[PDB]
């Protein structure tokens, strides 16, 4: 029987009216692009902004209680497919998610690790 | 009721869904137009599937693009020169909303075991060339014998028996009972929709 | 032989002043939360958080002509190491990183291709 | 009291020392150095000497990964007043420090000349730190190789090549250009910042054949 | 008395004038002065006045390194002072050979060439990439303009993994524009596959 998900999803689909003609119109935000990579890495470079994409959209929607239990069921479904039951990983993530990109220290702080941080952006042999 | 197409609906088999809808009777012959548009559109443009038809029926078969993604048709009519509104039907989904027809089994033997071959659906097993999460996940093969049945999952993709024509399922020479009954349906990616169950294709005594 | 980019990424710090005191309090935002994970796939759902980022900070500075120069050049390096110098994989990347969250269509749309979606971010592995 | 003045890190094989002025005051005055590291949980600095009479710190217990920046500041008290503290700007013992040249030895197996270049002291010691996750290592070796009256680098990666191990590095090289002298001198480069440590002194050798 | 046998000098572009004296028991001065053609009036320009040396790097007169200059120096004994091959320091002589990096990637050896470290002529146009191995020289033309692998910056040129050597060697030199005066050629920087 359907992933407890998809119910879920379905459910979501109604509340934005996204079944509906026109939602075909103007090509696909993620689908295609997905499609364009099947090596794993590639697959997370992208699925990464879709997940923190899918993460906003929820967030600015915790206010509502009409679609709450779908979208709380969703996120954990989500946390177990692509953060593979990571409770790091998923804390992790929320942290990078969330800096504000303006606070004046922030960016100090980032522009300070940016060396070290590209001296590790590429994949190695020994780790 | 008055000139507009009536209850408009999409149904498929094996993966080629017809649009059907009804229309009242009248002393005059009308046509139809059905079109379809299916998500990830360019633009915003429809399909003209069959067009100043005088039929019911519409196999739209040529825009089924992946069979995953979701597409919605509407139809018309024209009475002389009066075309009508459109009927539009709801969103189709050829995977979430068709049904396939049944794998393909083997059996046979080997010392003291009996091999099961379940050579995907007809659909899937093609290559690509002629007319997707989309897929068959685990495939339920049953086996009978005696008087006592026992199914077995088995996992497409997890798992080396399957490959891109058929799947593997051993099996040791049960409770001093040989005439062992197989049949399998597949279940699909996302939806858990079923194939057809095969026929048996028993075993021995 | 010294890397083009750490010359660029020094001048950035300077003016930032990144390079004093303060910037070493409270913990770092990268650095170590990208020690913590080795396996490439992960690696890869944190360093797009990462990029991301560095795309934002300097696209509010592209105003600041004193130092297009030196972001332009990092830029092309993070492309380089990061995008392995794929020119899809950046545009993909780019077009994720700018949906208007809250364009009323854009999120209809994207809670239409949800399902899809999450029918393949759980790390798949035939072929 | 008055503040201490032209502060100045500086390493060599990966032990920084921390060094201050000050005018003679009447009274001997001590010191305290202390030390903030980047990445630091809170905002709390290090004391790396507590009231010290002399004129230096060595803070290699301060010093985390070896690319990581950090500030030292140093005061003094005398009478029983202190001042203000000095900074020193910040310090990156990989970008700033230097590190000992390796050990290079040339010898002969039948139609090449063998060189051995023994990766620098701080790196070969089976890690206790006083090179696990960090990317402070050398990454390629430049054996430079001279002979009668030319000269050739040769480049090596310490990673990716296998002629190197946790010791040593390996590169053979063909009896060149019939007469030798051929003199080996070597440099190590390093991650991030691409610092060169010192080349070796000329270990030379001479060869007769026909 | 006056100075003698006055001889510029240049090496990677900044020149350095000398001259001989006789010895005596006094220490005297010199003034060097360049004119560079191509003078507003004809005023000549003291690069180094009063020095005690014999030698005077005159690279603040050095204008377009194609524009003939001269030079003249002379000496102050305590009050008592004392009374056309063109060759362009782009142009003519020798500016030092760029700087090879050879390394590695998946069957081919990659060679970036750093050019010798606006809208002018004197560039390079063919860089000469030598690659010695076994028992091959073998050469290679860049074309540092009609070709994408040169930048501002560098220059590159892949190398598929050739003849079951081992040691590659590679060498470079810079052609120049319109006169074609090559550049020095690198010292070798071999490799071991």
């Amino acid at each position: 029987m359907q992933d407890p998900y998809v119910k879920e999803a379905e459910n979501l689909k109604k509340y934005f009216n996204a079944g509906h003609s026109d939602v075909a119109d103007n090509g696909t935000l993620f689908l295609g692009i997905l499609k364009n990579w099947k090596e794993e890495s590639d697959r997370k470079i992208m699925q990464s902004q879709i997940v923190s994409f899918y993460f906003k959209l929820f967030k600015n929607f915790k206010d509502d209680q009409s679609i709450q239990k779908s979208v709380e069921t969703i996120k954990e479904d989500m946390n177990v497919k692509f953060f593979n039951s990571n409770k790091k990983k998923r804390d992790d993530f929320e942290k990078l998610t969330n800096y504000s990109v303006t606070d004046l220290n922030v960016q100090r702080k980032a522009i300070h690790e940016l060396i070290q941080v590209m001296a590790e952006l590429s994949p190695a042999a020994k780790t | 009721s008055v000139p507009t197409p009536t209850n408009v609906t999409i149904e498929s088999y094996n993966m080629n869904p017809i649009v059907y809808w009804e229309y009242q009777i009248m002393p005059q012959v009308p046509v139809f137009t059905v079109e379809v548009k299916n998500y990830g559109v360019k633009n915003s443009e429809w399909i003209d599937a069959c067009i100043n038809i005088s039929h019911h029926y519409c196999n739209i078969s040529d825009h089924v693009g992946d069979p995953s993604n979701s597409l919605w048709v509407r139809v018309k009519a024209r009475v002389g020169q009066k075309e009508s509104a459109y009927a539009k039907s709801e969103e189709f989904a050829v995977c979430r909303d068709g049904k396939i027809g049944p794998p393909k089994l083997d059996i046979r033997k080997e010392e003291k075991q009996i091999m099961i071959d379940i050579f995907h659906p007809s659909v899937f097993v093609n290559g690509d060339e002629q007319e997707t999460t989309c897929y068959i996940r685990v495939y339920n093969v049953y086996v009978r014998m005696n008087g006592s049945e026992i199914q077995y999952k088995i996992l497409t993709q997890k798992e080396d028996d399957c490959d891109e024509i058929q799947c593997q399922l051993a099996i040791p020479v049960s409770s001093l009972n040989s005439q062992y009954c197989v049949s399998a349906e597949g279940v699909l990616h996302v939806w858990g929709v079923t194939t057809e169950k095969s026929k048996e294709v028993c075993i021995t005594i």
